[PDB]
Parts: C-alpha cells; structure tokens; sequence
DNA sequence: TTTTTTTTT
C-alpha cells in the first residue's frame, strides 16, 4: 500500500522530557500553526479538538458523547479556510467538504436499490471539515442534528431500514448573515442560526477584521517577513517544481521556541491514548462554575452574549478538562485542568461591544 | 398472502373479481424442473389448491343474489312493516346503532342504500342516465365521519375502502 | 491419518447420554435430562433433541474434550452417529412394544414392515432417513465460536459456527423432499431414493432383477404416501451494528432452516444462530445450514427479583423512578411514558372498534434529554422502532410498492409502523417532517390500518402501534408572548389524535443548576446514578419482565365511575370556550380518560378499576394542561 | 418497446 506513525526510544525519551516541562499545553498551542499571526485561543481550541474527550458507555448500554465540535464565523480574509486546511493535514482520518455543493443526503447517506455512504459516515472516528457552512440550505442542515449528538445516521425509506455509525468531530467555517459583520446588531442576529443547531457546537468563535493602525502594522510586517524568507541552504534562483525549530524569522515570534511538526504528530499520537479520570476538586469547581456562568447578567458590564448556555456546555467543560489533562500525560483530572477549560469557555461565551457602537 | 386455486369443469367462470368467497378443496404439492430442457427437479415443491366447492353465502351483509329465495310469509311481513308512518326513522336509526344522533346523515345514507330507478339501454347494455347517489361529508374533527364510512363499508356485499 | 471406527465413537456418545446429570433442586436425587428427552421421543411426545456441546466439553467423562472437538470439526458426519445412538437407545427402552402410529408415513411403515414379515434385511431394504424419524441439533455458548458474517471463510467449511444478527428477509414454509419412493408397474417392487442438496434426478427403468431379466419394461411411478417431506424455510441475515468495522456498511448471508426450527422468526427480529457452513454442488457458492435459533426479542417462570416486587406491591413510584435513572427529575413525564408502555383495552361494541393504546407528544427547549428518554424507551420495549423526521419518507413509515427488476413483478414492502405492529414507534425531530409525509399517520393513529390502491395492488395492512413523538416549539424555543396554537404549530385534526401533550422548559436557577451539575458530574465520575437516598431501583431486564406481566391483565371499569368521568369531561370542555389562550377539545378526550384509568389498573395488576386510578388519570391530564402555560 | 412508482437533483 502506498496511501503513518514511527517511533524509536530517543523519541520516547524526548516525549517524556517535554511532558515533564513547565507548560506543555501552551507550548503545543503556540507551536501548532506558526505562519498565521494571532488566533491564540482558537489554536488552543483546535488542539483540544485534535486530542478529544472520553466516551462513557454506562452499565445499561447508555452512551455519552466524547467528541468536540467547533465553529468559526467572521469577516472575510481572516484565515478560516487556511486553518481548516491545516487541521486536514494534521488529523488522520479526515475529510473536507463545502456547504455550497453538498446535499444533506450526500453528507449523511444515500439510496442509490442499495444504500450508499456519505462523508460523515466515511469519516467515522475522525474529523469532518466543512467550509462555506452558511451557504448550506436548512433542509441539508437539519440532517446533521442526529449525527452531531447521537453519532448515528438512521434511514427508513423504500425497502431499506438501517442504522449507521457516524461518530466524528465537526469543524466548520462561515461568514455572517450580511456578508460582513454589522456592529449595530447583536452577535446572535449576525450569526443567524437557530438555538438547536447552535447548542450542538462546543465552541463558537466570532472573528472580526477591525481597523486599528497598531494591529494593521503588526499583521502587515508579519506577512512581509513570511514572504521574504528563503532556506539557509538554498540558492537565490531556485523554484518549487530534531525537536525544536532552528530558523524562525518566518514565524514572527521573536525568541520563544517552537516544536517541529513531525514531533507534534508523534506527541499527539501518543497523548491521544491517555485515559484520565475525574476527581472531587474538579467536580466541585465545575459544578460551581456552571451555575455562575448561567446566572451571570450582562447589563452590568456592557458585554453581550455570544452563545446559548444549556446543559451541553457542562459536558463541554468536562470534555475540555479531560483533553487538557491528556496533554500532561496525567491519569487524573485536577483543578489545574478545569481552570484552563473554564478560561477558554468564558473567552468564547462573552464579547465586548464593537467600537463602532461604543 | 395469496394462493392459486384451480377450477375444473362446471365450476369454471362461476366467480368474478371483487367477490368474497370460501373455498373447499384438496391441498396439493408438485415439483418443478431445474431446466425446462432436462429431467432434473428442484427439491422444494410448489403448492396450490384443487377446488371442489365455492360458497359466497354470508348473512352479515345485504345479500348478493337479487332476492330470489324469500318466502311469501316474509314478503307479507315486509309489506306489513311498510305501512308504519315511522318507516323512514325505523329503517334509518337501525343503521349504525352505536352512533349517537346524526339522524339527517343517517337518512342520507339510507337514500344512498336504496338508490333511484335503473335506466339502461338494453340493446347496448349501457346506462342512459345515472341512478346512483353520491354523498360528501364535511365537518369538524372528532365527529365520527370515518366510523360512518366503516359501517357502510361493512354492510354492503360489493364495497371498497381507500384513504388519503 | 483418519479415524473411521464408528463403534467406539458410538460408545463414547452413549456414555455421555448415560452419565450427564443435574442435581435436583431439593437435593432429593439426580436428573438425567438427555435420556429423559430420548424417552420423550420414544413415547412420541417430542420431535427433536438440542444438544449443548459445552456440556460435553465440561462433563466428567474420559475423552470428553476430544469428542467435543471432533463434533465441532466434522459436525455434518457426527449428526449421523448421534441419530444412530439415539435409535439404539430408543429400541433398548421400547423392547418388544411398538411406537404409536400418528401419521400416514407411520401407518405405511408399520403396515409394510409386517407385510415384509408375513436387521440385515431391514437395513438393506430401507434407508436410515426413513427408518429414523426425529431431529438432532447442536449449540455452543463459548466465545471461541463467536464470529460475524464477514469472518466466515474457507477454513470454516464443514465446521460448526455461531453468530448473532438481524433478519432482513424470510420466506413462508414450503414442503421439501427428503426421500422419494417409486413403485414398478409390472413387478410391484419399490425403489427408495434419498435426496441431498437442492436437486435430484428421478430414475426411469426398473432395477429389480426378475423384471430386468424378463425385459418386462415396467415404468416407475412415484408415490407420495411413502415419500418423506420436511418443513423448509429460507432467511437472509445481516450483521449487527457493533460488529461492523469503522466507516463500513454491514454484510448479509443466506440461511436454510429445517423442521422444528422453522417459524421461529419474522422480519425485524434479532437472533442468535448456530449452524454449519457448506458449499453448493471449481469456484463455489455457499450458505449456512441452521441448527439452532434464538429470538433475543423474546428471551410461567419468574425471577426472584420479580417475585420480591410482586409480593411487595405499591410499586408505582419505584417503577416511575426506574425509567432512565441517569436523567434527573421529570417524574410525571416518566409516569406518562410508563402509562404509554402499557395502554388500555380494545373495545368492539356492536361492530364498532375503538383504539386501546395511548399517544404522547413531548416538546421542550434544546438540551433537556428528549432523545435520551426516547432511546431508553426503545431499549425497554419488546418490539419497537426508532425514526427521525428527516431520515424517513411517508412510504418508509407506512408501506411501499417494490418493482423487482429480475422478474418485473410488483410487491408490497412494510415500513416502520408495520414492523412495529403490536408495539411502539418513536419519532424524533417530529416538527421537521414535511406535511405531505406527516399526513400518512392519520389513518394509523386512529383506525390502526394502512390501505393501499396502487398499480396492480389493493390490500389492507394491520398497524396496531403506539406512537411517542418529540419536537421543538415553532422557532426552537417557547415564546411566552405568543399563544399555545402559535407555539405548537400543528393542525387541530392531528392535535386531537394525541392523548397527552407535554412541554419541558430549561430556565436558569442558581440552586437547580448546581444540583443538576452535581448529578451529571457524579454520572461522569462513576458510570452509574448517585442513589444518595439508598432506595431500591429495578434492573432493566426485570422492568421489562414486569411490564410484560402487566400487559396480560384486562381490568374492567366499575359502572359507579360514570358521573365522575362525564362531569370531568364537561368541566374540561368549558375552559376551551371561556379562555383567552384556549386549546382544542373534542369527544376523543373522554376515551383518553378511560384509557389512562385502565392503564394504571394494569400497572397495579388489579382486575377492577378504582376511583383512585380515575383521579390519577385526571391529575396527569391536569399536569399536561398546566405545562403549556408556564409563568401564568 | 411502454408504463408506473419512489428517491434524487
Ligand atoms: N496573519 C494573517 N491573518 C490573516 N490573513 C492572513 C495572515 N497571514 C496571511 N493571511 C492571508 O489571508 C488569507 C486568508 O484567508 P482565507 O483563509 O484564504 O479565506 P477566509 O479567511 O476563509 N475568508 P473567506 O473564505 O472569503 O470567508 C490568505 O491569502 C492568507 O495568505
Ligand atoms: N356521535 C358519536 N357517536 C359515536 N362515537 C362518536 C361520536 N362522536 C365521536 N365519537 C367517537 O370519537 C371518535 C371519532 O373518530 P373519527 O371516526 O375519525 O371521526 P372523524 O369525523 O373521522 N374525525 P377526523 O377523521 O380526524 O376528521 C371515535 O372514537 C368515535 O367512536
Ligand atoms: N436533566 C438532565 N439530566 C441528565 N442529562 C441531561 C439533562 N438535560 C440534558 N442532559 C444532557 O444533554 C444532552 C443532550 O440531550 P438531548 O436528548 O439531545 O436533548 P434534546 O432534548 O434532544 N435537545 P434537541 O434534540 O436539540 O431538541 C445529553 O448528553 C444529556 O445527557
Ligand atoms: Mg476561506
Ligand atoms: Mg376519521
Ligand atoms: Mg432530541
Ligand atoms: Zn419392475
């Protein structure tokens, strides 16, 4: 076969050392996609997506979901599609599609008489990337609601009655309702999707292209620095037909070290198999924090709410805690994990009003 | 399920499509050739019925035979019954006894059961003018329209029920 | 390098039948159940023996392991040896007596053996399939023989194999030839031909030596009073969902069933099968020849855990609490589902039929465990189907016309509500179904029939099913500013067909949120519900057993309850006139009251309805009504 | 060939 992991004891030693270092989760999140400036919280979310949570199958056969789902909405030219293509490279068992040219039948399963698999069935125990998600029709969107929660596709049409397993993680990108974010309307108005669909995403990120001379100067300097770069052992006229990185001018980050992508692939492959358990301090912190998030009122602080808050977000807290604990190679989930999970979720949940309205 | 029935001799052409019958006969089994060219047989047999008697008599419905067999005494009882002034109410309220009120609808269904005078060209065996009566019921939910349809469906010998 | 000394193997097999035992439950002695079953065959109270190979494996007998391995490795041969040893045991039991004549073949054999009179002659004249008239089947339970449809390959031909699956297709029972008998015209001799496989070729010319030498040219005529037939059935069996590899579609296999194992399955069942994998008579086609079948839908005996409940009584609160104990709260909703799992009585007064079962509609905000409750109900009910609004057509719910491309024929194919007949259909995402798909269930929910008139087909099908449905309100959330009819965007004709309609809100509250978080985090810690009060709860298996017991009762209504029921109906119908935010009320309501009263009498296992049950039905209807006006 | 049905675009 022509169409993946590899290990040696030196690599295992280095995995032990980096896991025993001070802040491995922050190091991996910084090292994820260096040639894109900013987007640090979204990079942390994508690392949590690549690690994943724990499925629970109870004694009576009941199932609780383990996967993590992420949505990006924002202005044009903010690297949404670029991050989707990067995750498509990094993840094994990954499929990419667009909402522009996908039917819901082709996205889940089809009758052709025979039964025919769709993209989310083919990506079972894997990742689906969907671009231009706002361009999909609602008739196709309503076919996803079973898959994103139960992990199943069920069909009952002429001569065919069948279940199909479709346990996978969804990463989606979209543009807002008006083609460009209106600051005079609320984030829910700009997103323009119903609560039953918005509740199924563990994390939602709103990305804005704000005019601000400091940020414009920094972003333009980073882009031109990545464009003027050439490899150290290369002649000027040429054309394309260990642990740390060594040349980092293209990455923009001045002094702090970055891990090699091959080492990232090996580390994520090993850390995926860790199976941590919960503890009492984590349970108490999660239970208090969930009630505080639900009871917080936004008229105090001149902020506005970005997501619905339901009982699924409690499970999102549990999933993010286990995913953070995996990167430490820890057998137990602790307050150190749950605090980082809460900070990421609280970043996602609330957003200050735009400067055009302020 | 469906079953094949074989009629020999004088039983031939004694029944039409649409009729409801009881059959008495012999249950048989026969073999089948693997190829029509050859002597080999399949070891799973086909089954059918050789008929001996068809019966269509059923007392739970208005009878299916143009009323040839009624006795003189019951004809005289019918003629005596026809002289009640209550004859419309007496016949109408006896139809669909479990249904409460709707007396006007019951009288309409009685008119449907009786019908008009037949007016046919006998040289060509064609209807010159329609003598059958058509009825529409239109109303609120939960008012027993489907139940009245079920009563008329079960009463007659030749009836069909379709829906939606 | 082969063993063919059949007498020693017969000695081993007979020693197994003589020496396997189970101690009596009172300690009074020992039962020898296999030889008891042999004597039942000898006195003709039985037709088959089912042998468990694991009992042979774990018996306290020399060479037991070797015998079990030989049976498993060449099962098609050892069936003959088991039949021979059981025949010898039957003759040793019977002695000089005769077994009773029960059918025409028995009469022919008993008459003809003594016509021959008037062991070498017997065994030469008659084939052993005709001399022996019983069946032998094998079973296994050890996990070494568990396989999928996908794994049965060339190493498994001739071996005993066990698997688990779903039945797609099943034929009706047909007569299958086992032994043909022919008689000669001129010399009156008889020819016996045993049949193996799916074909046979009849002989033409008489073989008897006097006829052949005389050149009498006598034809052979076949006779079906002496010939032997057996029940035959064919199935197609599909892989179970847990057996399939990742990102793959299940496979199927053909199964042949004989004799007493026929009519144990119909379409829509999950089965455990033991059988032998064989070819068809250099590339070969294959099938599975079934030895034993078990319905896992089905499987006077009572468990001790059920005996405790049946002695206790007052079980209603515990039964309500035992439905999906991972889900916190919703006690009245669980009581409504408990009543829908049992239902009322069918009534057929003066030819007019009335539906007995109960219909429930759930609605609520997102994230309030509707799908979890429907999944638990689908696991709990014996025969049940699950569908979603998007994944189903109005032909997949009811029944379809199928045009076979091989023959050109038209046929009918039953949908989900036909397959769920006598049971429960769960419909998720009920608000997202199309109107012209949704209107198919109008006949099923009230008349319990499907009637079709298409192409060259005109029939009626039975669909006696309860429907449990789940939906969201009209814009994904309940709106307290809009009316009940605006929040529940369904027509009145469909709304009148549901006996109960419920709403489940999610509203933020600083104590209830913390209590719910504690419950969910405990479930994620330990894999089971908290049970902080240490009260008893019922296992899923014995809850299924108890509901199956409850369905056997038919409690009658006391005529004293008449005024209470009728006055309640009139009082209910006043408000729909004189309210600012009314709902639709029709004469189906009073039948719903009677249904719920009889359902709770069934749950109590009593035979006469009480006014307490009438009051509980009224309390649940009041709760359902009050759910649709929160904070008013 | 022509006809009738149910899923898909
Ligand atoms: N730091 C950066 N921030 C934003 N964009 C960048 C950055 N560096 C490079 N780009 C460029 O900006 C573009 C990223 O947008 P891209 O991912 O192609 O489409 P998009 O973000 O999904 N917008 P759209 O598809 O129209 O909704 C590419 O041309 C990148 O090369
Ligand atoms: N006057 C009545 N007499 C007898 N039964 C009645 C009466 N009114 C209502 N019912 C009962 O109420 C139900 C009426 O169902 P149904 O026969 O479908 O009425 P319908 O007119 O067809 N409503 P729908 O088909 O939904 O438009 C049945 O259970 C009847 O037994
Ligand atoms: N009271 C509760 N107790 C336990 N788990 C709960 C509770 N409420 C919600 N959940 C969890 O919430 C998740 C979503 O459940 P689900 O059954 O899909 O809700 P839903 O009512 O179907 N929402 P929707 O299908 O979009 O209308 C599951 O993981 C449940 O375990
Ligand atoms: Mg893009
Ligand atoms: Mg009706
Ligand atoms: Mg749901
Ligand atoms: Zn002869």
């Amino acid at each position: 076969m022509l169409s993946i992991p590899n290990f040696e004891p030196q690599d295992v030693k280095d995995v032990r050392k980096i896991s025993k270092s001070r802040n491995p989760f922050e190091l991996l999140a910084r090292s994820l996609a260096p040639s894109i400036c900013g987007h640090e919280e979204t990079k942390k979310a994508l690392l949590c997506l690549l690690l994943g949570g724990m499925e629970k199958i109870l004694n009576n056969g009941s199932r609780l979901r383990g996967d993590i789902n992420v949505l990006l909405i924002g202005d044009p030219s903010v690297a949404k599609s670029q991050l989707l293509r990067y995750v498509l490279r990094m993840a094994p068992r990954a499929i990419t599609t667009t909402g522009r040219g996908s039917s819901g039948v082709g996205l889940t399963a089809a009758v052709t008489r025979r039964l025919e698999a769709g993209a989310m069935v083919l990506a079972d125990r894997g990742v689906v990337c969907i671009d231009e998600f706002d361009k999909m029709s609602d008739i196709d969107r309503t076919a996803i609601h079973e898959v994103m929660e139960q992990g199943r596709v069920t069909i009952s049409k002429a001569g065919i009655h069948a279940k199909l397993n479709a346990r996978c993680s969804v990463l989606a990108a979209a543009n807002p309702v008006y083609g460009r974010y209106n600051p005079f309307k609320s984030p829910m108005e700009n997103i323009g999707m119903q609560d039953s669909l918005l509740s199924r995403f563990d994390l939602i990120f709103v990305l804005l292209d704000e005019h601000d001379a400091d940020k414009d100067a920094n972003v333009a300097e980073h882009v031109l620095k990545l464009h003027t770069y050439r490899t150290q052992g290369e002649a000027d006229g040429t054309v394309l037909p260990s642990i740390y990185e060594e040349n980092t001018q293209w990455a923009g980050i001045q002094d702090t070290k970055i891990l090699t992508m091959d080492f990232m692939r090996k580390y994520i492959h090993l850390a995926r198999s860790v199976q941590p358990k919960l503890t009492d301090e984590a349970t108490e912190y999660i239970s208090e924090v969930y009630a505080d998030i639900r009871s917080f009122d936004i008229t105090k602080t001149d902020q506005e709410r970005t997501m619905p808050v339901t009982a699924r977000q409690l499970e999102t807290l549990i999933r993010l805690s286990t995913a953070i604990a995996k990167a430490r190679f820890s057998k137990k989930v602790e307050r150190e994990d749950t605090e980082k999970a809460y900070n990421l979720l609280h970043f996602a949940c609330f957003k200050e009003k735009p400067k055009a309205r302020q | 399920h469906t079953v094949s029935v074989y009629a020999h001799g004088s039983l031939v052409e004694s029944v039409q499509p649409g009729d409801r019958i009881t059959v008495t006969g012999i249950f048989r089994a026969t073999g089948m050739k693997v190829n029509p060219k050859q002597r080999a047989l399949a070891s799973v047999y086909r089954t059918s019925i050789d008929a001996l008697h068809f019966r269509k008599m059923d007392t739970s419905r208005l009878h299916q035979d143009n009323g040839e067999t009624i006795t003189e005494e019951r004809i005289q009882q019918i003629i005596e019954l026809s002289k009640r002034p209550d004859i419309m109410d007496a016949l109408a309220q006896s139809i669909a006894p479990s249904i409460y009120e709707h007396d006007d609808v019951k009288r309409g269904l009685l008119c449907l059961l009786f019908g008009g005078t037949r007016k046919d060209d006998e040289t060509t065996n064609k209807t010159k003018l329609r003598s059958e009566i058509n009825i529409l019921l239109c109303g609120d939910p939960g008012t027993s329209k489907s139940q009245m349809l079920q009563y008329v469906y079960r009463l007659l010998p030749r009836s069909q029920y379709t829906s939606g | 390098t082969y063993n063919t000394d059949w007498a020693a193997e017969k000695t081993k097999i007979r020693s197994f039948f003589d020496e396997y035992y189970v101690d009596n439950e009172d300690g009074s002695g020992k039962a020898f159940p296999y030889r008891d079953q042999v004597f039942e065959i000898a006195r003709r109270d039985k037709q088959a023996i089912v042998v468990n190979v694991d009992h042979i494996k774990e018996s306290d007998i020399p060479d037991a392991l070797e015998l079990s391995e030989a049976i498993t490795s060449n099962t098609k041969r050892y069936e003959v040896l088991f039949k021979d040893t059981i025949s010898d045991m039957i003759q040793d039991y019977l002695g000089d007596k005769q077994a009773p004549v029960i059918d025409a073949l028995d009469a022919y054999m008993f008459q003809r053996l003594h016509m021959d009179r008037n062991l070498q002659d017997k065994r030469k004249k008659y084939p052993p399939q005709l001399l022996q008239r019983f069946e032998v089947y094998f079973t296994t339970d050890d996990a070494a023989h568990e396989t999928c449809v996908r794994n049965i390959k060339a190493t498994e031909i001739g071996h005993l194999v066990s698997m688990k699956g779903v039945v797609i297709r099943a034929t009706e029972v047909k007569p299958c030839v086992e032994v043909m008998t022919y008689t000669c015209d001129t010399c009156a001799a008889e020819v016996y031909q045993p049949v193996k496989g799916m074909q046979f070729t009849p002989p033409v010319n008489c073989p008897n030596k006097e006829c052949v030498e005389a050149k009498a040219n006598g034809r052979l005529h076949m006779q079906l009073r002496g010939s032997k037939f057996v029940k035959f059935q064919e199935l197609k069996i599909q892989e179970l969902s847990e057996q399939v590899p990742v990102g793959s579609i299940p496979r199927t296999m053909t199964v042949h069933v004989y004799g007493e194992m026929t009519r144990k399955c119909n379409t829509g069942n999950v089965v455990h099968v033991s059988g032998v994998f064989l070819p068809i008579m250099l590339v070969a086609d294959t099938y599975l020849e079934a030895h034993y079948i078990n319905n896992l839908d089905d499987n006077g005996v009572q468990s001790a855990e059920l005996e405790v409940l049946r002695r206790k009584g007052d079980n209603y609160e515990t039964l309500a609490a035992s439905i999906a104990p991972e889900i916190f709260g919703h006690v009245d909703v669980k009581k409504c589902l408990l009543m829908a799992l049992v239902g009322g009585n069918d009534n057929s007064s003066n030819g007019m039929k009335i539906r007995g079962c109960i219909n429930v509609l759930m609605m609520g905000d997102p994230g309030v465990a509707k799908s979890q409750l429907l999944g638990y109900v689908n696991r709990l009910a014996p025969r049940s189907q699950y569908t979603t609004g998007r994944g189903s057509s109005g032909v997949g719910l009811t029944a379809a016309v199928m045009k076979d491309p091989v023959t050109g024929e038209m046929s009918l194919e039953g949908g989900a509500l036909v397959l769920a007949d006598g049971g429960i259909c769960c419909i998720d995402e009920f608000d997202k179904m199309m109107d012209h798909d949704r209107t198919a269930i109008h006949e099923v929910m009230e008349q319990q029939t499907i009637s079709i008139a298409k192409a060259g087909i005109m029939t009626t099908l039975n669909a006696r099913t309860a429907i449990i449905a789940a939906a969201n309100p009209a814009y994904g959330r309940y709106n307290p500013n809009r009316s009940i009819e605006q929040n529940v965007d369904l027509p009145a004709a469909l709304l009148s067909r549901f006996d109960l309609i419920l709403l489940m809100q999610d509203k933020a509250d600083r104590e209830n949120d913390k209590i719910l978080a504690e419950h969910i985090t405990y479930v994620h810690q330990h894999g089971c519900h908290p049970n902080r009060e240490k009260k008893d709860l019922i296992s899923l298996e014995t809850l299924r057993e108890y509901i199956s017991l409850c369905k056997t009762y038919t409690p009658t209504v006391d005529p004293a309850l008449r005024e209470r029921i009728v006055e309640a109906y009139v009082e209910m119908r006043r408000d729909a006139r004189y309210s600012s935010d009314p709902t639709f009320v029709s004469p189906r309501m009073i039948l719903g009251i009677v249904r719920m009263a009889t359902a709770r009498a069934k749950l109590r296992l009593s035979t006469i309805v009480d006014e307490s049950d009438v009051e509980e039905a009224l309390r649940l209807m009041q709760f359902a009504k009050d759910s649709l006006r929160p904070e008013q």
